[PDB]
């Protein structure tokens, strides 16, 4: 994928038009965008308007994710408190969903140096499954535990 | 031999000429000690007794350099593990000689 | 924003026209007005504007000022802590110097231009040379140390700013620029390395704090160290992220080494002010490392911990100043029986020392938790290293408290009405932040 | 970014490349290239000659 | 009388102080103490570190002898004369999941090898 | 209703320690015990509602206590069966200690501050026990740590008391650091701090080791037991609270609340701590020290039982609750003996006319410690010893610890009462008010109720053991008690000396660890910042 200077300047002109259309009507939610500005730029920093708008969209999304995770945690805690000793069987699904939400929130914007948050040990379990499959098929002896059905309340 | 300097009513005056010593803030100062003062001076001015000896070089290198080396080695190991964990290509670090240009993961790209 | 900047420019201006006898009263009223204007700036800052809450320009790129999350917290902290410094200082000369230093520092935080940032922060260079080197209670050595360290670091930052202004054509933060150059990154970094004390460039701080007046020490620890985090968030991470990621093993080595060596050095201290200064150096390392991780958890944690330090260190420096006024000594060996002799000073001292040790009901706990979580997000070993070595702070603090707590003393050295008035805002703010209103 | 929610800086695609565009239509260079003397002295091939 | 008892005051320093005088804790009462008792000066009971080490050398083998047998010499089959508690299949499968459980040592079970490998799990998180 | 208990204790703390000038010494002697009585009524209601009738309740005070990005924790209280049982025991012991302090601390200048610290200490213990998330537990853990620092070092003009407090603080810092690391591991890989979602079937060894290292601090296990013996510098009411419930129990509570422990480690560490503590208590000549070593031994038994079986957590908590009553009684009686005789040494005690209530309470507490059949201590200890038979190593060590426990306990009982008078012919007296009698009535009531109500559901469940193996703990206890009455010599002078020096853990720390710490500080400062890098 290569971007010619003609295409780059064309996109720049289109971006300016998008800014002009946004400027025409006042919006109190200008910095809480519901949709990103789609682009094929090598670096987002090239188009400043796209960079700022998309950053504001990403912040909005992350805030929403954090609140969704809090909601998921509240339903998991209520479910756990209602069932009693049947919590392990009945709250597997809610827990699975909560852990998925935690991963989505943490992983989306972890940062340049941060590792992926393995909520539920899904990645570790997957790695152990691959290692087992390889050892068994190649006749090797695995020095690691075999993959587990359940490693956490959900995942 | 003593008198109350402070006046709550606000009519405070310093009787500089009073025979009796005012009970001012100086009343509660702690008496210093000739030997403690010299200890304080020696402790602060400890650069004067510094001498470059093999024992000094050994101790400095072993604890300061040794800790710095251990810390760098641990950080490098953790970076290598994270790169393997994340699935990112070996990153071009400053002192690492890597024939790869990877530094910052692309947010759009799926690793 | 405009009201805050105007009040900031009025505070140095007011001194020129005062009666020379009303100076202290006018300065206090101006400081409170600046605090109220900062509250107004907070009120007029909508969270809906996610990137920058407010930006104002007065005709040039240099006069571009704006407030962000880091800027807002630091500016509110400076306005909150300045009245205490004002009341603690007496004399027109001292007031003039302090008010000029404060105006320069407060203008630096909100500046969005690197060259303007440099112009405003380094204006208060001679004033610190003169303040730390005052006739009877000052040391020329400390003044020379702080001045030379600041000049060399800021000159490197200036060279990097000049290259960025030449290459990109602008040095304003609001214009998105990225650089992969390592020389320019190092130039910007060296300022942060020196200003926020990091081993081995931390020697200037303890000397300055010990030989500075209590108002000066309070201002220095409270906000001058924080100016590094504003430069990092506003002038380093946006442009030189690639170099922070490239050098992360080295950054981590230097930050952890600073934390360890500073903690060990605090153990050999016999002066209360030096103990508080070395505690600050140790605390700065976590903030620096957390911000360098370039994660949401790290930037928020670093700013929060900075506020907690900017609320806990001024308290300890204020109590130390009060004790020194009462006794004319800072040697822990001479100070004994303070529990029995000063039950009210002792209670506040113990409370602030507990805050410095990051106990749960203090802001330091929440801040530390967030910073440690950010480190754990990077690597588990990174967090573990910092968590384990925290015991060294406990050993020195416990030894100091134990030496001060008991013994035989023949002098009643307790705080007056003025001293309690000066710490009450700091106590209330500490409590409020501790309960979670961060 | 100047926010506390997302990492600062940005990311550039490694796959996508931008074709180089000349700084100007015509390039006039006032910087002379290294002399043959400089290259001769810099040649470290034979240690004795270099020394 | 708990309160108001006589005390002896430590004499004021009258000679040049040693550089490492911070190792001594003196509150003004006569018996000052080291920062850590036993670091220097009189040792309690006149027992050196060498004496304590020789004692621990004599004691350690006798204390470790019970533990070494069962943990190392003994095996799952021979440790106890019975098998671990037997549970219904639904209960047993869930209980086997716990690494710190007691049902993983059931040799009679056809899943013994997997359970044993589960018990000797990972030292650190892989991710 | 559930919140009320914590409110009453924190109110009593604020009132006595901030408004003591108005309330007075008598005002603290009223507000303290009154608040503790009200908290006992609330704790009893909580115990009946949750434990007996299986009704757990969650009270969320406020949300978003910490809200940085994904990390979110709330101040919430979940009263589960473990929380109710511990709340009840803690409040009962604290109410007794508050009643005791009215007469014991009359001769102390700050009785208002002492009462304030005792009530804040009890409040932080109830926060730790009732927390629904790991952060609330940490808040309680640190609060008890700080209150212990402020209470052990209450006598500031004694260098020993300040050093004992510094020791406690440092050891507890190392432990809470390991706990913070474990909580970070658990938050990262499970997504939450709440115990409901915290559940993980398989945990990496690192988290288990970190959890154990964190727990061994408060529950003074081997290598971390140095602070407990030193904590004797503080006033007697402090020692009763810390040893019986507030501090030693927290580690066990943490291990039982989150079952991340490893069977191999807990069993060996526990059995070792039981034996070492009993041996250390054999050499000890201070009354208060012997009861501390006894606490260490019992903690060893509770830690060891977790390894034996699945019900080990229930057995441990049952022993913990049974132990708190008798151990508190032993400390309060020891304090009264010291106060009446002005002596701390076992050699100078002897038979002397006293109060029937105190002598009986001491005898019954000692019998519970010893293991006398048909007593609360007996059932809770036999439940452990009988179930530990499967682990051959743990069982042998625990039986030997039972022997040593019986020997020192019997020796102490003989020395305090049966032995002829050993103090001097001087006028000494401590008159006991009705408040002290109420305190001993409360302790005896707890001891009696424990027999009727029991400690664990599985307490009387059959352990399928031969009769000779089931009744051996009794024979070993009797043999030790008989040997202790005869005051016979068991070990050579070399070992008696070794045990008197507590194994030389502190001599090792001073000669090597402290010297290394201060050499690192010397290199860091004198050689470097103020040497190489300092201008002439
Ligand atoms: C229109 C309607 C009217 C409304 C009003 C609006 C008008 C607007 C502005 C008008 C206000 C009047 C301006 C004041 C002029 C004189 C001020 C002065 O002499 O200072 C001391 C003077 C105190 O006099 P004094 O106590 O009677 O004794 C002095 C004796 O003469 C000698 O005493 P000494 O020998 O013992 O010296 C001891 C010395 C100790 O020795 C030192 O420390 C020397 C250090 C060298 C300079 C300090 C370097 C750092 C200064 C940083 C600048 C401070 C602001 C920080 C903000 C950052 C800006 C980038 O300590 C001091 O002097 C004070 C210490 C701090 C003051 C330094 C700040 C002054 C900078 C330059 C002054 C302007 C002079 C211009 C001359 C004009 C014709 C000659 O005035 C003050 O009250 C404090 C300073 C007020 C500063 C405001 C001045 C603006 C300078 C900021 C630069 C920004 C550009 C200018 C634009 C301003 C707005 C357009
Ligand atoms: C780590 C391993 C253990 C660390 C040290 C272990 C052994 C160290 C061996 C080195 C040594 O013995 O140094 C003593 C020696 C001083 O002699 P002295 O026996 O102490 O007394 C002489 C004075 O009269 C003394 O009179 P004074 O008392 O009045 O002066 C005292 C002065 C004397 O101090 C100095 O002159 C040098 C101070 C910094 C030295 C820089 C690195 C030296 C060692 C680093 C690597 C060691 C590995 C071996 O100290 C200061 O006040 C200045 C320090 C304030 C700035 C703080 C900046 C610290 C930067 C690095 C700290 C050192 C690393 C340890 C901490 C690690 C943290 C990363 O220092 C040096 O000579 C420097 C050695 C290397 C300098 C860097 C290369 C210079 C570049 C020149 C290139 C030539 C350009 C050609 C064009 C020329 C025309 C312009
Ligand atoms: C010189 C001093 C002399 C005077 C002493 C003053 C005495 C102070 C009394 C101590 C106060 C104890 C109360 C602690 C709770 C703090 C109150 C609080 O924060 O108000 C909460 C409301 O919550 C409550 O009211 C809590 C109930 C308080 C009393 C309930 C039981 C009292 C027992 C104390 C145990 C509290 C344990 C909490 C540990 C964290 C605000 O509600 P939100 O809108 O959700 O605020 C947002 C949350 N956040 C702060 C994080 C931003
Ligand atoms: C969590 C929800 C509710 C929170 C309530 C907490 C309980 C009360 C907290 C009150 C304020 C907390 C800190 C008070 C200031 C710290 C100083 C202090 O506690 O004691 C002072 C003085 O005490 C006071 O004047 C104020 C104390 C009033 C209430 C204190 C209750 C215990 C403090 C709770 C610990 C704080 C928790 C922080 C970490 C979780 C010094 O005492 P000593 O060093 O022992 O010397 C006294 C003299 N003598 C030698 C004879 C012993
Ligand atoms: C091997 C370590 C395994 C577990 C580590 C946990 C504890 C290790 C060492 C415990 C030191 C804590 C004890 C302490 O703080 O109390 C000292 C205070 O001592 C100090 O403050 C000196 C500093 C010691 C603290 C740290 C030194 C050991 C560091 C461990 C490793 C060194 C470096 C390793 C990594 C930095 C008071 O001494 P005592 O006389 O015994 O007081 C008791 C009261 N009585 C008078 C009645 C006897
Ligand atoms: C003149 C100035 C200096 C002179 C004196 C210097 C003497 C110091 C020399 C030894 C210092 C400690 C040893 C660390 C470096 C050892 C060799 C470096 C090579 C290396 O990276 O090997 C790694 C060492 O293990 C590691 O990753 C680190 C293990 C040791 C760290 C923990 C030890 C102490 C812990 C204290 C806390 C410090 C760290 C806190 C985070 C493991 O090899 P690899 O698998 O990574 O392959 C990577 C390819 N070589
Ligand atoms: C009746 C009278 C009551 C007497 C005493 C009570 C005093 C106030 C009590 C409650 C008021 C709490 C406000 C204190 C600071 C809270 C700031 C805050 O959390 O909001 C942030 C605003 O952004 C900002 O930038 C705010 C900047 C200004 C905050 C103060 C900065 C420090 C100034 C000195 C410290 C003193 C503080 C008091 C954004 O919060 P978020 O986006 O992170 O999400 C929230 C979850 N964390
Ligand atoms: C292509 C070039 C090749 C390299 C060639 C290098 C040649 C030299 C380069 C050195 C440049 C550094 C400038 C600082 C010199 C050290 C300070 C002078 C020492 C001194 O005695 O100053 C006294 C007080 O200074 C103090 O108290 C300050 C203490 C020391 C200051 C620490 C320096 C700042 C940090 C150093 C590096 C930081 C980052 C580096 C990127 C004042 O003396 P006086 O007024 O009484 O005069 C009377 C005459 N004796
Ligand atoms: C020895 C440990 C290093 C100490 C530093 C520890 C932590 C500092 C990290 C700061 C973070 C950002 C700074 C970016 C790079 C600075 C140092 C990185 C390490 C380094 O030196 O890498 C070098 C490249 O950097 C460079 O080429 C530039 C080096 C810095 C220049 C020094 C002074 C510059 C001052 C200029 C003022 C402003 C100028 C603006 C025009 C060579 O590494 P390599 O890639 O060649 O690997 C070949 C090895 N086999
Ligand atoms: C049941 C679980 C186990 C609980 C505790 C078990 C501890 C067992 C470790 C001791 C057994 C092996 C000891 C090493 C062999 C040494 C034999 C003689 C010792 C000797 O000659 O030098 C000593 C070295 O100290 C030493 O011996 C220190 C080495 C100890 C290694 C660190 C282990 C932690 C020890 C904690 C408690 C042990 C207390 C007594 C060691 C005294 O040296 P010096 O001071 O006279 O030298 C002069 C100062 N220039």
């Amino acid at each position: 994928t290569t971007a010619t200077i003609e295409e780059r300047r064309a996109f720049h002109k289109e971006v300016l038009d998008i800014v002009q259309s946004k400027l025409a009507n006042k919006n109190s939610e200008w910095a809480r965008p519901e949709e990103p500005i789609l682009h094929n730029l090598k670096s987002e920093k090239e188009e400043p308007h796209v960079y700022y708008h998309n950053n504001n969209f990403r912040v909005t999304r992350q805030l929403i994710h954090f609140e969704k995770t809090k909601i998921f945690e509240d339903e998991l805690d209520k479910c756990m408190r209602t069932h009693g000793e049947a919590k392990y069987r009945k709250c597997q699904e809610i827990a699975k969903r909560f852990q998925a939400s935690c991963r989505v929130a943490s992983n989306l914007e972890r940062g340049p140096n941060a590792r992926k948050r393995d909520v539920g040990f899904i990645y570790q379990n997957n790695k152990l499954r691959e290692l087992e499959k390889d050892a068994k098929e190649l006749g090797l002896n695995n020095p690691f535990p075999p993959s587990s059905p359940r490693t956490t309340i959900g995942y | 031999s003593s008198r109350i300097a402070g006046d709550t009513t606000g009519k405070y005056t310093p009787n500089i000429f009073s025979p009796e010593t005012p009970m001012d803030r100086s009343f509660s100062h702690v008496p210093k000690n000739p030997f403690w003062e010299a200890w304080v001076f020696r402790r602060d001015n400890i650069q004067r007794e510094f001498v470059w000896t093999w024992q000094t070089i050994f101790d400095l290198a072993t604890f300061v350099g040794g800790l710095y080396v251990a810390m760098y080695a641990t950080a490098s190991f953790c970076s290598r593990q994270n790169d393997k964990r994340n699935g990112y290509p070996e990153r071009n670090y400053y002192f690492s000689d890597s024939k790869s240009n990877f530094v910052i993961p692309d947010e759009r790209e799926f690793y | 924003m405009s009201l805050y900047l105007f009040m900031l420019f009025l505070q140095p201006l007011s001194l020129s026209f005062v009666s020379r006898s009303f100076s202290k009263i006018s300065s206090l009223m101006m400081s409170f007005a600046t605090l109220w204007s900062a509250v107004y700036m907070w009120f007029t800052s909508n969270g809906a504007n996610q990137t920058f809450y407010q930006v104002v320009s007065w005709g040039s790129d240099w006069s571009t000022f704006g407030v962000c999350y880091t800027s807002l917290y630091i500016s509110l902290l400076c306005a909150f802590i300045f009245p205490i410094c004002v009341i603690l200082v007496q004399g027109y000369r001292a007031l003039s110097i302090l008010i000029c230093i404060q105006t320069a520092v407060s203008l630096s935080i909100v500046s969005l231009h690197m060259l303007a940032f440099y112009a405003l922060f380094e204006s208060s260079l001679l004033l610190f040379f003169i303040l730390i080197g005052r006739r009877k209670y000052g040391s020329l050595s400390a003044a020379y140390n702080i001045s030379i360290y600041t000049f060399i670091s800021a000159l490197g930052f200036l060279i990097s700013a000049f290259w960025l202004n030449w290459s990109f054509g602008s040095v304003c933060a609001l214009l998105p620029n990225e650089e992969a150059n390592s020389f320019v990154a190092f130039g910007i970094f060296i300022l942060l390395w020196v200003k926020a004390p990091l081993v081995p460039f931390h020697l200037w701080l303890p000397e300055a704090h010990v030989y500075a007046p209590t108002a000066g020490s309070v201002l220095l620890a409270g906000v001058l160290l924080k100016i590094s985090i504003v430069g990092l968030h506003v002038f380093f991470l946006p442009i030189c992220a690639s170099s922070i990621v490239k050098a992360f093993p080295l950054i981590l080595s230097i930050c952890l080494g600073s934390f360890i060596f500073s903690s060990f050095s605090t153990l050999k201290q016999i002066d209360l002010k030096k103990i508080v200064a070395y505690s600050s150096i140790s605390h700065m390392a976590i903030v620096f490392l957390s911000s360098a991780t370039n994660s949401g958890l790290g930037i928020q944690g670093a700013v929060l911990y900075c506020i907690a330090h900017g609320l806990i260190s001024p308290g300890l420096f204020l109590l130390v100043g009060i004790l020194y006024k009462n006794t004319n000594t800072k040697l822990v060996f001479y100070l004994r029986g303070l529990s029995q002799q000063a039950p009210v000073w002792w209670s506040v001292w113990v409370f602030f020392m507990l805050g410095n040790l990051a106990f749960p009901l203090f802001p330091n706990f929440i801040a530390e938790v967030v910073c440690l979580s950010a480190l754990f997000k990077n690597h588990e070993l990174y967090a573990y290293a910092f968590i384990f070595f925290s015991f060294v702070g406990t050993v020195y603090s416990s030894t100091v408290l134990g030496r001060l707590k008991g013994g035989v003393s023949s002098q009643c050295v307790d705080a007056s009405r003025l001293d309690v008035i000066s710490w009450n805002p700091l106590v209330l703010a500490t409590v409020v932040t501790g309960i979670g209103y961060m | 970014t100047f926010n506390y929610v997302i990492p600062y800086g940005g990311s550039s695609s490694y796959t996508i490349n931008n074709e180089p565009v000349k700084a100007e239509e015509v390039t006039v260079d006032f910087s002379k290239e290294p002399s043959a003397s400089s290259l001769k002295l810099a040649d470290k091939s034979d240690w004795i000659a270099y020394t | 009388a708990g309160a108001g008892g006589p005390v002896k005051l430590s004499p004021p320093v009258d000679k040049p102080l040693p550089y490492n005088y911070d190792f001594w804790m003196d509150n003004g009462i006569y018996p000052g103490q080291p920062i850590y008792d036993g670091m220097f000066g009189s040792m309690v009971g006149n027992m050196s570190l060498e004496y304590m080490a020789k004692g621990w050398l004599v004691l350690l083998p006798i204390l470790s002898a019970p533990f070494v047998y069962e943990h190392c010499i003994a095996d799952d089959v021979t440790r106890n004369p019975f098998v671990p508690r037997q549970y219904p299949s639904e209960v047993r499968e869930f209980l086997a999941l716990f690494k710190n459980g007691f049902v993983l040592n059931d040799y009679s079970q056809p899943d013994y090898e997997e359970m044993k490998r589960r018990q000797s799990g990972l030292l650190t998180p892989i991710y | 209703m559930f919140l009320l208990a914590v409110y009453f204790l924190f109110f009593s703390a604020i009132a006595n320690g901030f408004f003591g000038r108005y309330l007075g010494v008598r005002g603290s002697q009223l507000l303290g015990p009154s608040a503790l009585f009200l908290a006992l009524l609330c704790s009893g209601t909580i115990f009946y509602e949750v434990c007996i009738q299986g009704c757990s309740t969650n009270i969320k005070l406020f949300e978003n206590f910490v809200y940085s990005n994904e990390l979110n924790v709330s101040a919430s209280f979940l009263y589960d069966p473990l929380a109710a049982t511990m709340t009840l025991t803690v409040v009962w012991i604290s109410c007794a200690v508050h009643a005791y302090q009215n007469l014991y601390m009359r001769g102390d200048g700050s009785q208002t501050l002492f009462t304030s610290y005792l009530s804040a200490f009890t409040g932080f213990m109830l926060i730790l026990v009732a927390g629904q998330n790991l952060v609330m537990l940490f808040i309680g853990w640190e609060g008890i740590g700080v209150c212990s620092y402020l209470l052990i070092g209450y006598y500031g003009s004694r260098v020993s008391a300040v050093k004992s407090a510094n020791k406690s603080l440092i050891v507890n810092k190392i432990s809470d650091g390991f706990l913070l690391g474990s909580m970070l591991y658990l938050w990262f890989y499970t997504g939450s701090f709440s115990y409901c979602s915290l559940a993980t079937f398989q945990i990496p060894d690192v988290v288990s080791i970190l959890v154990l290292l964190g727990a061994i601090g408060k529950s003074s296990q081997l290598f971390f037991h140095v602070w407990l013996a030193d904590a004797m510098e503080g006033p007697t009411p402090v020692s009763a609270l810390i040893h019986a419930a507030t501090l030693v129990t927290a580690g066990i509570y943490v291990l039982c609340k989150l079952n991340l422990h490893s069977q191999s480690a807990v069993g060996i560490l526990g059995a070792a701590t039981a034996l070492m503590g009993g041996l250390f208590g054999l050499a000890a000549n201070d009354l208060k020290r012997v009861i501390a070593f006894s606490t260490c031994s019992q903690l060893g038994y509770m830690m060891a039982v977790l390894s034996t079986c699945d019900d080990g957590a229930d057995f441990a908590m049952g022993h913990l609750v049974s132990h708190a009553g008798f151990k508190a009684t032993l400390f309060l009686s020891a304090g009264l003996s010291i106060a009446k005789e002005n002596n701390n040494f076992l050699n100078r005690y002897g038979s002397r006319q006293g109060s029937p209530t105190l002598s009986f309470a001491t005898t019954i507490a000692s019998l519970n410690l010893l293991g006398f059949p048909e007593l609360g201590g007996f059932y809770s200890k036999e439940s452990i010893l009988n179930n530990a038979y499967i682990n051959q190593g743990v069982s042998i060590i625990l039986t030997l610890a039972t022997f040593l426990t019986a020997f020192y306990t019997s020796k102490v009982l003989a020395q305090l009462y049966l032995f002829p008078y050993g103090n001097g012919r001087q006028q000494k007296s401590f008159d006991i008010d009705a408040t002290t009698l109420i305190c001993f009535g409360l302790l005896l009531s707890e001891m009696l109720l424990r027999i009727f109500t029991g400690s664990s559901l599985s307490q009387n469940m059959t352990t399928n053991l031969p009769a000779h193996i089931k009744n051996l703990p009794f024979w070993v206890a009797l043999s030790g008690a008989l040997s202790g009455l005869a005051t016979t010599n068991l070990f050579s002078s070399n070992f008696m000396r070794f045990f008197g020096n507590r194994g030389g853990f502190d001599v090792f720390y001073a000669r090597k660890c402290s010297n290394v710490f201060y050499h690192n500080a010397y290199v860091s400062y004198t050689l470097l910042d103020r040497g190489f890098l300092k201008l002439y």
